[PDB]
């Protein structure tokens, strides 16, 4: 789980989350850390990270 | 009756349906009035 | 520019948008199915939607706990708003979703607002339907209509002067 | 069909990830009838070929793997074949010791009244347990 | 059928009033209807009296069951489309569009209809379903 603050984005705020099913989605913590977006990878994701 | 402008008393047909809902409907009737719609 | 003449009409980058636009007012595979919808994995989904046997779709559908139908119906509703060609398949698994978890949609606050998406795209292919009766009343006429309506023999001078 | 499903079956499928209600199911089998008590030790084999090949889930997998366990397993002809799947899953490097050590001491349980075929198979799988996970060695 | 298509020729030459009672009649089949036309209507008279008459039964009952009717309107605008609008019986217009009035209206039914015979159809499955 990683978390990135104050970036350019329209978001102020983004929450990046491995799930191991090969999936990593983007939480908003200002609307009660809600499905904002997601990708799919080829395996099991163990680590994720954003600059 | 309506077995026995039209469609403004179909919409009203259709209005009492939901009415009536899913469980008060009986089989027997529904099956005639499926065939008279059809 | 010349003072004379009049400004033209520019579009630039603004957002198109409609009226209807809601959003700020064995052999069964339902392990699968669930598992996708519960993920969002597209991929995975997808795989899961390409099942053209209706009594697939029925069984699948049948087992599959009534609170993840919910979501599979709003999501449904993307794949089709993305791909109209595919709204025949689609509706089948639309159709059996609703009959047979059909009181569990009764028993839920609210559905416009999570199922605006379908009654939007249900719409538009409704608005259609009048025009192509027409179309094929005029193109039931015309089918209609129109269903209902030397070397051999070759003599050569100069072959036959030389034999 | 369950005992060749994994290898004579799985890889000539167009799309093998239809099977799966078919093996949950078979994975999740109970009955009165004995004889039909050994389903999920062989349908455990195709539901983990599934599973690897496309990264596909069972819920709660290991409390119903140690569920499974039990004085039938130490007799079934197939014991074999269900340690075998038994070293991969508890190969897995994020188990926690409690978790390691139920399977350990159930094990030990089991072969008090096993054939010594059984207690053969367990010994040596116990030692590359303990091995794996040092902090079993209370 | 060359009995009730002689008689129907009979009475289109005599102006009887039994033309809608030979086009009712059951013996009509759509290959015989379509011979009927093309062969035996070869005067612009005899298409406008049947016009006439089949427009205004359709007009008074659009909804009647019996579909003869409708297919030899069908039929007879599909074959000689050419020869009815170069009527110009100003009547003719005239029945023309209470014919378009009243099939107008049906239009409108239809699409409220469609609805509704699906409603009643999970209905019917559904319950179906309950008795499973």
């Amino acid at each position: 789980l990683d978390y990135v603050e104050n970036f350019d984005s329209p978001m102020q705020s983004a929450l990046i989350a491995s799930s191991l099913d090969g999936h990593v989605k983007v939480f908003d913590p200002l609307d009660n850390f809600q499905v904002k977006f997601g990708w799919k990878f080829s395996g099991p994701v163990l680590s994720c990270a954003v600059s | 009756f309506i077995t026995s402008q039209s469609t403004q008393l179909f919409q009203l047909l259709s209005l009492v349906l939901d009415s009536i809902g899913l469980f008060s409907l009986e089989g027997a009737l529904l099956e005639n009035l499926t065939l008279y719609i059809d | 520019k010349d003072l004379a003449s009049a400004t033209n009409y520019v579009e630039g980058n603004a957002r198109v948008t409609s009226g209807d636009n809601f959003k700020h007012v064995t052999g069964t595979v339902t392990v699968i199915l669930s598992q996708a919808l519960q993920s969002n994995d597209h991929s995975l989904l997808e795989t899961v939607l390409n099942n053209r046997d209706e009594r697939v779709i029925r069984d699948t559908i049948f087992r599959l706990k009534p609170a993840l139908a919910v979501i599979l119906l709003e999501r449904l509703a993307e794949r089709i708003a993305r791909q109209t060609h595919r709204q025949g398949p689609l509706n089948v698994w639309v159709k059996w979703c609703l009959i047979i978890h059909g009181g569990y949609l009764v028993s839920i606050p609210n559905l416009m607002s999570t199922l605006s998406s379908l009654h939007s795209t249900l719409k538009r292919r409704s608005d259609l339907l009048p025009r192509l009766l027409a179309l094929d009343a005029r193109l039931d006429c015309t089918i209609n209509k129109f269903k209902t309506l030397e070397d051999d023999v070759e003599y050569n001078e100069e072959l036959d002067d030389a034999g | 069909i369950l005992l060749i499903l994994h290898k004579r079956i799985i890889p000539h499928f167009h799309t093998p990830t239809k099977l799966m209600d078919f093996l949950t199911d078979s994975y999740n089998l109970q009955s009165s009838n004995k004889n039909a008590g050994v389903v999920p030790i062989l349908a455990l084999n195709g539901l983990f070929e599934l599973m690897k090949r496309f990264n596909l889930e069972y819920p709660n997998f290991y409390m119903k793997l140690y569920q499974i366990i039990n004085p039938d397993l130490m007799h079934v002809k197939y014991r074999a074949r269900f340690f075998r799947l038994m070293d991969v899953f508890l190969s897995s490097t994020h188990l926690s010791a409690h978790l390691v050590a139920s399977f350990i001491k159930k094990l030990a349980r089991l072969t008090l009244e096993s054939p010594p075929s059984a207690i053969v198979t367990v010994i040596p799988f116990i030692y590359n347990l303990i091995r794996k996970h040092p902090n079993c060695m209370i | 059928q060359v009995e009730i298509a002689n008689i129907l020729s009979s009475h289109l030459e005599a102006n009887s009033t039994e033309i809608l009672d030979d086009l009712m009649s059951g013996s009509w089949t759509e290959p015989e209807i379509k011979k009927f036309i093309l062969t035996k209507i070869n005067t612009v008279d005899h298409l406008s009296k049947i016009f006439l008459t089949i427009s205004k039964s359709i007009t008074q009952n659009p909804w009647n069951e019996e579909n003869l009717l409708p297919l030899w309107l069908k039929w007879l605008l599909t074959l000689k489309s050419g020869e009815l609008n170069s009527i110009k019986d100003k009547h003719t217009k005239k029945n023309c569009k209470h014919l378009k009035s009243a099939l107008r209206s049906s239009e409108e039914i239809l699409p409220v209809l469609l609805g509704i015979q699906g409603r009643l159809e999970m209905l019917r499955r559904q319950a179906k379903l309950r008795e499973d």
